C-alpha cells in the first residue's frame, strides 16, 4: 500500500526510486564520502507459492521397522517415507542414538588428584604401628581441650559440661597461628587411623564416609585412648575404608608381606595416576559402519530392492567427510551435535621449545634477618610441566617400573601404563635447552595422546567426568552419494549397520585397550529423524517433476578421491616396492601417501577385529597423520622403464626425493633437511605456489590439513663426538645435575648432595665444547600429494596429463618404490591414487532410485 | 465468575462453545482431505 | 482433486 | 536486526586509467 | 547488549486472540509451545546433548544462520557474530551420585566434609588447622569404585537474546516477512496471547 | 472469589452458548504435554472423565 | 575447589544466574577502568556519538 | 537506541579491537571462569630447599 | 561540552549539484534502528 | 590517478569545527546543552563526523581498588606483626 | 592522596603520514595536488620545522 | 617490583623512549635464533630473496 | 596445626 512504499518499506528501490543523476554520484565517489548508508531499499520475502498451507511436519520422526542385533553390531531399517507432493534432503537426515556407555575403570578424566590433593605428597594419615604398639607417644593432632574426663574424653560445655562425639578434625583449630596457642596446658587432641586399615600416604585417600555428619566410621562405630603419669591428650581413632581412586604408589618400602600394617616401612609415597580422557569420537567415526563389504547399507525403493549405496571397501569414506570439513568449515570450532570438535596436540608438547625458564629473580620463604627458605617458582613449574605432559607420554621403553610394584602383563593395560613412570633426569629442563628440537624418541609416537590437547577433551567432558553415562548423541550420514542427496516422493528403505565395540568407536588417550577395560552398551535405540522443507506444494510437483526428468539428475563426488590401499612393511624396513598389473590411468589425478602404524588400524572387514586393540586417535580414519619425517625417498616407474615426475622435469631426476639427510652437496630447502625440489612439489600442489615466487601460503588456501600450516622446521646442536676430546657419553642413569634438590632416577623425592654437574655439554658459552648439528621436519597432521599433471601445479580437478593420450588410450604397468627409514613395532604404509570418484542419481519411476558408480582409475 | 471460596488450587473450566465440522472426503485411490473448521473460537490468521 | 474449488491446471 | 542499505548499481572507479587504494605504494 | 539469563527459558506458547497458535498448523514438532527445555522428559527429544529440544535449537539455526533445512552447518563466521546464537551455545554436563542407588548418598553438608584438610584451614582462607585425614567429600565418580552416577545436562547460550521469526518458514528470507505480508490483505485485528 | 475472564475482539459468529464447570487442580490432569509430573491423582478426571 | 565437579565442564549450579560480566577479568571493564588509570580524582575527557 | 548501536555496531565490525575514541569495549567474562573446566592440576614433586618442605605449586 | 563535526572539503561547483538533487523530494534520506523494535519489559513475580 | 577540480575545494573550508555552546540550563539529574549547529553553506556535514567532547573531573568512590592483591607489603606471609 | 593526571600515547612500527592531497586522504596514486605542478615546470622548495 | 602505580596501563615513564624489541620475550628474534639451533659454530644453509 | 613456612605466590 502507498504509505509503505513512501516510507520505502516494500518497493521502490535506493537504486530505483533515486533520480539516477545521484545513484551516480554515489557510484562515483564511494571510495571517499560514501553515503550509500543514508538510503533506503525494502528487502521482502515472497508473498506465496513458497510455503505449505496445510498440515506439513517439520522434523519428522521414523523409527525402526526392522531390527537386528548381533555381538558386535546394530542393524536397523527405516521406512523413510517422503510422502508425495514434497522434496527431502538427506544433509538434515540425522540417526539419533541413545545409550548407556559405561566408560571403563580407566576413565580418570581429571588430571591430578583429586582427593586431599595439595598434600605434602609423599606422607603418612596418623595411623597407628604393628607388634604391640603401645609404648610410644607421638604427638601430633589438633583440637584444643580442657580436662579429657575420659569414659567420655575431651570435652565442651552448656551450663553443665559436656564430653564430646563421633571429635572431627575436617579442621579443627589452632586458629590462632601465629602463636599457634600452644598445647593449653591441658588435653587437646585428634583423629587416628589405626592398625588394620590399609596403610595408605595421606593423598588420595577416600572414605565414603558414613556418620552423615561425615564421620569415617567402620559400619560398626570404633574408637577411644591414652593409659589411665596422668592423661595427657587423647586420640580417637578407626577401622574406616580407604581407598584412592588417583593414585600410584612409586617407592612402598618393600616389605611386602605385612602390608595393612606399617611399622615405619608402611609410610611410602604417591602421585596421580595420568590421565585418559576415554570419550566418543569426533565426526562420531565408527559408530556407522562405513565401507566394508559385510555390514554395509542401503537406501532403495520400497519397490525394487534396487540398493544404492555400493562402497567399495578402499574408500575411506570417513576420512573423507573429515576433511570435506576442512573445506567448507574451520575444525577449530566445536559444534557439538555432529561431534565436531577435531584432534589437536598443543604445539607446544610435541615441538618444545626449551626457552628455558625465567625467574631471574629470589622466590624466597618466610614463615607465619627472617629464616626462610626458597623453592624456583617458574622452573619448578618447568620441571612438574615437562615430566607430565611430555616425557611421561614417552615411548614405551625409557620408561622405568618402580621397585616392589608389579604391572599386570598384556601390556597397554590401562593398569600398565600408570604403572611406570619416565625419570626427570632426561627428557626435563636439562635437554636440548634453548632449542626448537622435538624430543627425537616421541618423533614417531602418536603424539596426540596429550592430555593437554584440545578436541579430545570437549567430548570426554562434553560427556560428563563419570564412568557410567547414559548419552544422546546424533550421527550424521556421512556416505558421499546420500548425504547431500535430493529424494522425490516415495517410500524408501533406510538401513545401515552400526558399531558397538568400545574399541573402535571411544577414542581414549593413552590408548590402554578399551575393549579389555570396560565399555559400551546399549542402543536403546536408534531413530532417524528429518527435518524436510514446508515447500509449498504446487511448487514441489514442479521441483519435483523436474528433478525426475533425466537430463537434469543428481551427482555427488565423494571429496576425498581416493583409492587407498595398505602395504605392510616388516619390524624394521625401508623401501616398500608395489606393482600394478597393466591398466589404464584415463584420469588419474596424482597419489597422496603416508605412514601409519599397525597398531591404530582396523581390518575394514568383520567389523569386530580381535588384533585392533588400540584406541588412541586412529590415523587411518581421525585423519591424524603423524609420519611424515620418516619418507626418504620415492620412486615411479612407468612399464617398468620410464621415470614418472622424469623428463628431467625436477632436480636428481628419477627419485622425488623427500628428505635427504647428510649427504647435502648444497640441495636441503629451509633451513630444515626438506629437499628444495621438495617443497616446490608439495607446495606447488597444494597452494598451487612455487614457480613464480615462494609466498607464505595465503590462507584460505592453508586450511589445517594442508602444508604450511605444518612444516614446522626444527634443528639442534650437540657435541660432536669425534671431535671435542671428551664426549664421554655419561648414560642418563649417571647424569648428575640438579644434584639432588630434585629427584633420584625417578620422581620420587629429594635425595641430594651438590656438585655441579654433567649436564650437557655447554654448548652456548665461553667454553662450549665443539658441535654438529641435526634438521627435522614434522609435517603432521596431513599426507604427501604428488599431482599427476606434467607441471605439478594443479589447474583443473582433472590434470593436465590426465586425458593425455598414452595415459588413456593404452594400458600401462607402473612400478613404484618408496624408502622410509626404520621404526621398531612393524608399522604399515598407506597410499591414496587419487581418482574420480562420481556417482549419478536418476529416477523416473516415482519411488526408484537407480544410481551409477565410477572410478576411472581402479574402477575394480 | 464469583466462586466459593474452595481451599486449593482450583481450575474454572469455562466451555466457551463453537461448530466444530469437517469435511472428509476422498476423491482419488488414497487421498484423505479435510477441512477442520471450528467457528466463534477458530483457528486461522 | 479439491472440494473448495473445482479449479485444476497444468504446468 | 535489519540492513537494507542501499547504493548498488555497482561501481565506477571509470577507466582510461584505473582504481584506488593503489594495489602497492605506502 | 549483555545477557545472561537466556537459558532460564523452558517453554513459550506464543497463541494469537484466544485461539489459534502460531506455526500451528502443527508445523512445527511440538506444534503448540517452542520448547525450549525438556527438562527430564526426553522420549528422544534432546538435541546436541543439552536440555535443548531440537525442534527450537532448529527455530535458533534457521533465524540466525538460515540453515537448518539443507543439512546442519557450523556457520560460516561473517554470519555467526559476537551477538548471535552460534557463537554462545556451550552445553554442558555432569554426573552426581544417584539419590538412593549408591549404598551411601549420606549427606554430607559443608561445615561438616573433610577434604584437602589440614593444609587449607576452615570453611575459608585462614591457615594450617587440623591434622591431616582420609579425605571424604567429592564421592568418587572414575574409577573401580565410581558410584552410580545420574547425569546432568544445561546449555548456556549468553548474550543471545533468543528469536522466532515470525516467517511462515522460520527462514530469513526478507525484511518484510512472508506473514507480515499476507497479514495485511487480510486486514483486521488480532490481539495475540503469550505465555 | 473471583475469575476474571476475558476474551479480546473477537468475531462471535455461531457462538451457541457458554458452559461453566469447576475442576480442582491435582486431579485435573495437566493438559497435553506428555508426562506431566505435577499429576499425582488417580481419582476420577472431571476433565476428561 | 579443585575437587569440586573435577573432570567436567559447568559451572556450578548456584552461579548460572549471577551475572558473569562484573569479573574483575571482564575485558571492557578492567579497560576503562584503567584507561583513564588508577586515579581516585580523575580528570577526564570525552569523545561520544 | 540505547543497545542496538551495541547491535548495529555488530555487523559493520568486530567489536572485539578496542577503538578507545568511542570508549569501544565489548562486556566480555573469561570462559575459564565462567564455565569452568576443572581438569585438575598437574603435579609430579614441586619440591623445597634450604639457603626441606613441599608445596602442591601446582596447585 | 564541545560540538565537533567534520566537513568534508567537497567542490562547491559540486556540492551544489549533491544539494539541488538531495532536497528534491525524490531522494529523500531514510534510516531505521538495527533492533528495530518495541520494547514491552513485562515483571515476574520474586519465586515464580 | 586521482580525480582533480571537481572533488574538494580551493577555497577555505574547515575540516574539524568547535561549537562552543549555546546556552547550558541544568538540574540534579539532568543536563542540557543547546549548541547551534552551523552547517556553512555548500558544505555538507553528515551526522556521524559529529560529536560531543565532555571535559571535567570524576571522583571513584571509596571503592574502586582496581588490583586484585596488596601493593603494600604483599609478598609478605598473609599474616604478621610489628 | 591527591592526581594530577599524565596521559601519554605509545605507538610503534607506524610511520606518521601526512599525506598530500586536499581532503588529506587517498583516492589515488598522482594525488590530486600533485597532479598540478605536472606538467607545469615549475619549481619550489620546502622548509618544514 | 611489583607497584607502579598499581591498576594503571602503562609503560614504564623510564623505559617507553628504549628499543621494545631488545627483550627476552620476543617472538620474531626468538624463533628466528632457536631456528638455527641452540648452540655455537653452528653451520647454516639459507636462501635469500 | 601441622609445622608451616610460607612463600607467597602470584606474587
Amino acid at each position: 500500500m502507498p504509505q509503505w512504499s513512501y516510507m520505502h518499506i516494500a518497493g521502490q528501490d535506493a537504486s530505483e526510486y533515486l533520480s539516477p543523476g545521484l545513484v551516480q554520484f554515489a557510484r562515483a565517489t564511494d571510495t571517499y564520502f560514501s553515503l550509500g548508508n543514508k538510503f533506503r531499499n525494502p528487502t521482502v520475502a515472497p508473498t506465496h507459492d513458497v510455503t505449505t498451507d496445510r498440515s506439513q511436519r517439520l522434523t519428522l520422526r521414523f523409527v525402526p521397522v526392522d531390527r537386528e542385533d548381533t555381538a558386535y553390531s546394530y542393524k536397523v531399517r527405516f521406512t523413510l517415507a517422503v510422502g508425495d507432493n514434497r522434496v527431502l534432503d538427506m544433509a538434515s537426515t540425522y540417526f539419533d542414538i541413545r545409550g548407556v556407555l559405561d566408560r571403563g575403570p580407566s576413565f580418570k578424566p581429571y588430571s591430578g588428584t583429586a582427593y586431599n590433593s595439595l598434600a605434602p605428597k609423599t606422607a603418612p594419615n596418623p595411623c597407628e604401628w604393628k607388634d604391640n604398639n603401645k609404648i610410644k607417644v607421638r604427638g601430633q593432632a589438633p583440637f584444643i581441650g580442657t580436662n579429657i574426663n575420659k569414659d567420655n574424653g575431651i570435652q565442651i560445655g552448656t551450663d553443665t559440661t559436656n564430653q564430646p562425639i563421633y571429635y572431627q578434625p575436617e579442621p579443627q583449630v589452632g586458629q590462632t597461628q601465629w602463636n599457634s596457642e600452644v598445647g593449653a596446658a591441658q588435653k587437646v587432641a585428634g583423629r587416628v587411623l589405626k592398625d588394620t586399615t590399609p596403610m595408605l600416604p595421606c593423598y588420595g585417600s577416600y572414605a565414603k564416609p558414613t556418620n552423615e555428619k561425615g564421620g569415617q566410621a567402620s559400619l560398626i562405630t570404633n574408637g577411644t585412648d591414652q593409659t589411665l603419669n596422668e592423661p595427657k591428650a587423647v586420640l580417637y581413632a578407626e577401622n574406616v575404608s580407604i581407598e584412592a581412586p588417583d593414585t600410584h604408589l612409586v617407592y612402598k618400602p618393600d616389605v611386602a608381606q605385612g602390608t595393612i600394617s606399617s611399622a615405619d616401612l608402611l609410610t611410602q609415597q604417591a602421585a596421580p595416576n595420568r590421565p585418559n580422557y576415554i570419550g566418543f569420537r569426533d565426526n562420531f567415526i565408527g559408530l556407522m559402519y562405513y565401507n566394508s563389504t559385510g555390514n554395509m547399507g542401503v537406501l532403495a525403493g520400497q519397490a525394487s530392492q534396487l540398493n544404492a549405496v555400493v562402497d567399495l571397501q578402499d574408500r575411506n569414506t570417513e576420512l573423507s567427510y573429515q576433511l570435506m570439513l576442512d573445506a567448507l568449515g574451520d575444525r577449530s570450532r566445536y559444534f557439538s551435535m555432529w561431534n565436531q570438535a577435531v584432534d589437536s596436540y598443543d604445539p607446544d608438547v610435541r615441538i618444545i621449545e626449551n626457552h628455558g625458564v625465567e625467574d631471574e629473580l629470589p622466590n624466597y620463604c618466610f614463615p607465619l634477618n627472617i629464616f626462610a627458605m626458597e623453592i624456583n617458582l617458574a622452573a619448578n613449574l618447568w620441571r612438574s610441566f615437562l615430566y607430565s605432559n611430555v616425557a611421561l607420554y614417552l615411548p614405551d621403553s625409557y620408561k622405568i617400573t618402580p621397585d616392589n610394584i608389579t604391572l599386570p602383563e598384556n601390556k597397554n593395560t590401562y593398569a600398565y601404563m600408570n604403572g611406570r613412570v619416565a625419570v626427570p633426569s632426561a627428557l626435563d629442563t636439562y635437554v636440548n635447552i634453548g632449542a626448537r628440537w622435538s624430543p627425537d624418541p616421541m618423533d614417531n609416537v602418536n603424539p596426540f595422546n596429550h592430555h593437554r590437547n584440545a578436541g579430545l577433551r570437549y567430548r570426554s567432558m562434553l560427556l560428563g567426568n563419570g564412568r557410567y553415562v547414559p548419552f544422546h548423541i546424533q550421527v550424521p550420514q556421512k556416505f558421499f552419494a546420500i548425504k547431500n542427496l535430493l529424494l522425490l516422493p516415495g517410500s524408501y528403505t533406510y538401513e545401515w549397520n552400526f558399531r558397538k565395540d568400545v574399541n573402535m568407536i571411544l577414542q581414549s588417550s593413552l590408548g590402554n585397550d578399551l575393549r579389555v577395560d570396560g565399555a559400551s552398551v546399549r542402543f536403546d535405540s536408534i531413530n532417524l529423524y528429518a527435518n524436510f522443507f514446508p515447500m509449498a506444494h504446487n511448487t514441489a510437483s514442479t521441483l519435483e517433476a523436474m528433478l525426475r526428468n533425466d537430463t537434469n539428475d543428481q551427482s555427488f563426488n565423494d571429496y576425498l578421491c581416493a583409492a587407498n590401499m595398505l602395504y605392510p612393511i616388516p619390524s624394521n624396513a625401508t623401501s616398500v616396492p608395489i606393482s600394478i598389473p597393466s591398466r589404464n590411468w584415463a584420469a588419474f589425478r596424482g597419489w597422496s601417501f603416508t605412514r601409519l602404524k599397525t597398531k591404530e588400524t582396523p581390518s575394514l572387514g568383520s567389523g569386530f577385529d580381535p588384533y585392533f586393540t588400540y584406541s588412541g586417535s586412529v590415523p587411518y580414519l581421525d585423519g591424524t597423520f603423524y609420519l611424515n619425517h620418516t619418507f626418504k625417498k620415492v620412486s615411479i616407474m612407468f612399464d617398468s622403464s620410464v621415470s614418472w615426475p622424469g623428463n628431467d622435469r625436477l632436480l636428481t631426476p628419477n627419485e622425488f626425493e623427500i628428505k635427504r639427510t647428510v649427504d647435502g652437496e648444497g640441495y636441503n630447502v629451509a633451513q630444515c633437511n626438506m629437499t628444495k625440489d621438495w617443497f616446490l612439489i608439495q607446495m606447488l600442489s597444494h597452494y598451487n605456489i612455487g614457480y613464480q615466487g615462494f609466498y607464505v601460503p595465503e590462507s584460505y588456501k592453508d586450511r589445517m590439513y594442508s602444508f604450511f600450516r605444518n612444516f614446522q622446521p626444527m634443528s639442534r646442536q650437540v657435541v660432536n663426538t669425534t671431535t671435542y676430546k671428551e664426549y664421554q657419553n655419561v648414560t642418563l642413569p649417571f647424569q648428575h645435575n640438579n644434584s639432588g634438590f630434585v629427584g633420584y632416577m625417578g620422581p620420587t623425592m629429594r635425595e641430594g648432595q651438590a656438585y655441579p654437574a654433567n649436564y650437557p655439554y655447554p654448548l652456548i658459552g665461553q667454553t662450549a665444547v665443539p658441535s654438529l648439528t641435526q634438521k627435522k621436519f614434522l609435517c603432521d597432521r596431513t599426507m604427501w600429494r604428488i599431482p599427476f599433471s606434467s607441471n605439478f601445479m594443479s589447474m583443473g580437478a582433472l590434470t593436465d596429463l590426465g586425458q593425455n593420450m598414452l595415459y588413456a588410450n593404452s594400458a600401462h604397468a607402473l612400478d613404484m618404490t618408496f624408502e622410509v627409514d626404520p621404526m621398531d613395532e612393524p608399522t604399515l604404509l598407506y597410499v591414496l591414487f587419487e581418482v574420480f570418484d562420481v556417482v549419478r542419481i536418476h529416477q523416473p519411476h516415482r519411488g526408484v532410485i537407480e544410481a551409477v558408480y565410477l572410478r576411472t582409475p581402479f574402477s575394480a | 465468575f464469583e466462586v466459593d471460596p474452595m481451599d486449593e488450587p482450583t481450575l474454572l473450566y469455562v466451555l466457551f462453545e463453537v461448530f466444530d465440522v469437517v469435511r472428509i472426503h476422498q476423491p482419488h485411490r488414497g487421498v484423505i482431505e479435510a477441512v477442520y473448521l471450528r467457528t466463534p473460537f477458530s483457528a486461522g490468521n | 482433486r479439491s472440494s473448495f474449488t473445482p479449479r485444476q491446471a497444468y504446468l | 536486526p535489519r540492513h537494507g542499505s542501499r547504493p548498488f548499481m555497482g561501481t565506477w572507479n571509470e577507466i582510461g586509467t584505473s582504481q584506488l587504494n593503489g594495489g602497492a605504494f605506502s
